[PDB]
């Protein structure tokens, strides 16, 4: 599990 | 000499997205009201950098074709462009309160080794008198750099970046028809931006003594 926050922001709406 | 409808559409999506960015008033009030000390000053810069990385993700997602790229290459493009985009934006704001911000930067426990080239870049940016379109397109061209580390499909990136360099050049020809070197000076800013990556790495690497934010730790592998 890497860049969890970054992925959350990128993958959110 | 004019942009084609297709180029006008592309430029329009970029400007619209660039124009949405903002620094929350919660943060700006701190620049004005918080204590003045190397420790506090460093913490404020940290909060600003974090808010910017967020603004940067929102801007990138709206860049034409970005979301059609491989999901991991999207991550790699953001991690490799964050410092560069953050310096470009800093430049912009500094060249258009700022007094206190400048003072905090110069007193945040950061070496002149870094501060010096930083303020010199702000100067050369200012001397260019860049338009908002120039700042937005340069920011996107910096983000869509096909040569970053860990990118799996570089050609898919080239396809997105090329059309932006084409529009930026045309804008230079239409708005500065008598100064054929204008485009060239913008590229000089692209190469100058890259030098901040090493500098930034040393600022991070070499002052372990310190916790940043979760967002910054991931983008900069802290
Ligand atoms: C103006 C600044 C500085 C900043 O510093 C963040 C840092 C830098 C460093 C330095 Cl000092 C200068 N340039 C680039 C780097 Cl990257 N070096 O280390 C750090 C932190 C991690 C300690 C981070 C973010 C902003 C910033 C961004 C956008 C806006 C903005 C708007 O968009 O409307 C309004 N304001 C006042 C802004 C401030």
């Amino acid at each position: 599990k890497d860049h969890q926050l970054l992925r959350y922001l990128l993958d959110k709406d | 000499m004019e942009l084609t409808p297709d180029q006008q559409t592309l430029l329009h999506f970029i400007m619209d997205s660039y124009n949405k960015q903002r620094m929350p008033q919660e943060i700006t009030n701190k620049i004005l009201k918080e204590a003045f000390s190397a420790e506090e000053n460093f913490l404020i810069l940290t909060e600003m950098a974090t808010n910017h990385v967020q603004v940067l993700v929102e801007f990138t997602k709206k860049l034409p074709g970005f979301q059609t790229l491989d999901h991991e290459d999207q991550i790699a493009l953001l991690k490799g462009s964050a410092v560069e985009a953050m310096f470009l934006r800093s430049a912009e704001i500094f060249n258009k309160h700022s007094d206190l911000l400048e003072a905090r930067i110069r007193n945040s426990g950061i070496s002149d080794e870094y501060i010096t080239p930083m303020f010199s870049f702000y100067k050369s940016i200012g001397e260019l008198k860049m338009t908002q379109e120039e700042y937005a397109l340069l920011t996107a061209i910096v983000i869509l750099s096909p040569d970053r580390q860990y990118i799996k499909d570089r050609e898919a990136v080239e396809k997105l970046q090329e059309p932006l360099l084409d529009v930026l050049q045309k804008l230079c020809k239409i708005h500065q028809p008598e100064n054929p070197q204008h485009f060239a000076c913008l590229l000089g800013r692209l190469t100058e931006l890259r030098t901040f990556n090493h500098h930034h790495a040393e600022m991070l690497m070499s002052w372990r003594v310190h916790k940043f934010t979760p967002l910054l730790c991931e983008i900069w592998d802290v």
